[PDB]
């Protein structure tokens, strides 16, 4: 009944974490098309630093390489705040997926060895709350795996068709598969949270 | 029939111009919806092309990173079909909004056609002090009507341009939508309506 | 070299709006005309009326001449004719400049229905950067044919209810005329042929 | 970005019509060297009429007037053809030169006016792209309505010195500068037609 409760207690914190993710990956986003604009406004400089060629551009090269330094740092620690924000989550997921790991290691254990399985709510065994636990969160550890790539490379490059591509994979998350959404309501039905 | 028999159009009338005052706002609360839906079409068409000349790229930070140009062309696509869904909510916005104004002006019309031969030609072309000719306030119905009818086979058209796939068409997709909007008569429904504004409060 | 039978049209459209320019300023110079013509009808209907609430009354140092309310009637409604003539004439131009362009804009769109089923529903609808869509320039010249014809209604619908009496209407007809400027869309004419403006220098 | 393919387009329709012009001036050069050896074949038979016999009328007199004249009438109708397509040729000329008017009329304004005007191509505002087709245009103007002049006066003249003056002034044409030549290949250099 204690780790009923916590099942249905870890399947409403996947809820909100979740919502975190996305909610602190738009602000990261709005960071990293900055980061791009710097990119961008700068080759956009060099230019001009071509055209208006007199001794006066190699000096404002000075000017706009130590004010896009200084901006780029300043991004950098942004996106890294995301980064940061995003692997406080994770943290919080393997948590959330470690806490219910230790449910049925018990729960099968309690009544011997496979004598019968008591469903925790309706119909879902305790086995079938790992399931979603463990996709949910290897989805999470890879997608915050590669938007720790994408931050590292994406102020290193200058390839236009790579920067955008940067910035697609950070927008619409690409390893939480598009069926996340269902398997998370095919749990809160379960667990009494979404109403009948 | 009435002591008058325009007053059976009248009342067709006080009650047809609010009717065109409530569709026009959905009208334009769909256009509006339209701006960022186009702009997500060619920002999402961007990013497809770019990352479709990246099939023969080796990034080595694309190590151990399974699947991710094949998932991420199929998730652009999802994201992609979804806009596309919501424009055609948007269509069926402008076409129910069409086809409301398009049958109300026709039932006023009915309604005229009814004591064309009984109210007499003077009445109608005579205006009153507030409120315009009872003519104007049919002919100026039938200009909204041409409004809405004309400009959502434009609308339509111009949207049928996502089946060629062009990644450079619909890049250029709010840069053309925003011409139909401004070639057409912008300042006509919100017009017509403050001319009539004094003949609904009698 | 080129596509054939879009050019009839294209020319057809580059020889029609200059006429509209022309007719627009026959157009404008006869309402201007209008203007003091209709400002001393008031006048007039001023002196008249009241003349004929004093024609009944029997001022003693009047008395004197009693056959003057008759000579003095007389050279006012001289002066009222004269005005009427002139009004007639800034009427037939006005007539004028709603014949040539309900005839040339027919004859354009002869030139269209040539070649109605040869250019194809997509080269019209088309537009150019600075050359608005061919069927954008054929609808607004169908708006300015019903601008200048329902326009003309109501010019000679009003200036044919002066003869029907009424000593008070003609009195406030400066009033309503002004009125039915206002009332359509006097700026209009002015801004298809802006937009267009830049199709006709090539 | 279109103002750029409009102003290389206009850089080679401006040598395309330079190029039929000096083919037609070679046209109507033959035809006017022709009225010419007309005028003069014409004196040299009057001196053989006068070493003629004194016992003959106008026998071959009045034949030769009148083929002279037909000749000379079907002349007149052959240079007046190669002036006709000069000028349309001008005519495109005025088209070009307002083109270009109306592309740097829409660049003024892009850069506001307190900036810097940046080269439509490698070295080239857009305004020097117009001060070039105003200069060519009123070259070939006064050109054109110089060659009318020599025309109409060709086969009214009967001095002889003046009408050798009329085909030296067709042939060289004087208002044609011959820095014309230059300031065309600077155009094309720039465009990116000729290799830099």
């Amino acid at each position: 009944m204690v780790s009923a409760r916590k099942i249905k207690d870890n399947a409403a914190d996947w809820h909100n974490l979740i919502l975190k993710w996305e909610t602190l990956n738009d602000a990261g986003f709005t960071t990293a098309n900055n980061i791009a604009n710097l990119k961008i406004s700068l080759l956009n400089k060099d230019k001009i630093e071509l055209d208006s060629s007199s001794p006066a551009s190699k000096e404002n090269e000075e000017k706009v390489c130590l004010e896009y330094n200084e901006e780029l740092e300043k991004l950098c620690e942004e996106l890294q705040a995301t980064l940061d924000g995003l692997t406080k989550i994770q943290v919080k997921m393997e948590k959330l997926s470690s806490t219910t790991k230790g449910i049925c290691e018990l729960e099968n254990y309690h009544y011997g060895e496979e004598s019968k399985r008591p469903p925790l709510f309706h119909t879902w065994p305790t086995t079938h709350f790992y399931e979603v636990s463990h996709k949910l969160l290897e989805m999470y550890r890879k997608e915050l795996l590669l938007k720790r790539t994408v931050a590292k490379e994406l102020a290193h490059t200058g390839d236009p068709d790579l920067t955008l591509s940067y910035l697609s994979m950070w927008l619409h998350q690409p390893y939480v598969e598009s069926d996340s959404r269902l398997h998370l309501e095919s749990m809160l039905l379960e667990t009494g949270h979404r109403a009948l | 029939t009435q002591d008058r028999p325009l007053l059976a159009v009248q009342e067709a009338l006080k009650k047809c111009f609010p009717v065109v005052e409530e569709q026009q706002g959905l009208w334009q609360s769909a256009l509006r919806d339209c701006q960022p839906l186009l702009s997500s079409l060619s920002n999402l068409a961007e990013q497809l092309q770019a990352a479709q000349n990246l099939r023969f790229e080796d990034v080595p930070a694309l190590r151990a990173f399974p699947d991710l140009k094949e998932r991420l062309r199929r998730k652009q696509l999802v994201a992609g079909d979804i806009v596309l869904d919501k424009l055609g909510e948007r269509l069926a916005i402008l076409l129910k909004v069409r086809d409301m104004v398009s049958s109300h002006v026709e039932r006023v019309f009915q309604i005229y056609e009814q004591h064309a031969d009984t109210v007499g030609i003077d009445a109608v072309l005579q205006p009153s002090a507030v409120s315009p000719s009872v003519a104007d306030m049919l002919e100026w119905l039938q200009d909204i009507e041409r409004h809405y009818r004309k400009s959502y086979l434009k609308r339509k058209y111009l949207l049928s341009s996502i089946q060629w796939g062009d990644l450079a068409n619909i890049q250029a997709l709010p840069k053309a939508w925003d011409r139909i909007s401004k070639d057409e008569h912008q300042d006509l429904v919100q017009d017509i309506l403050l001319n009539v504004s004094f003949f609904l409060e009698e």
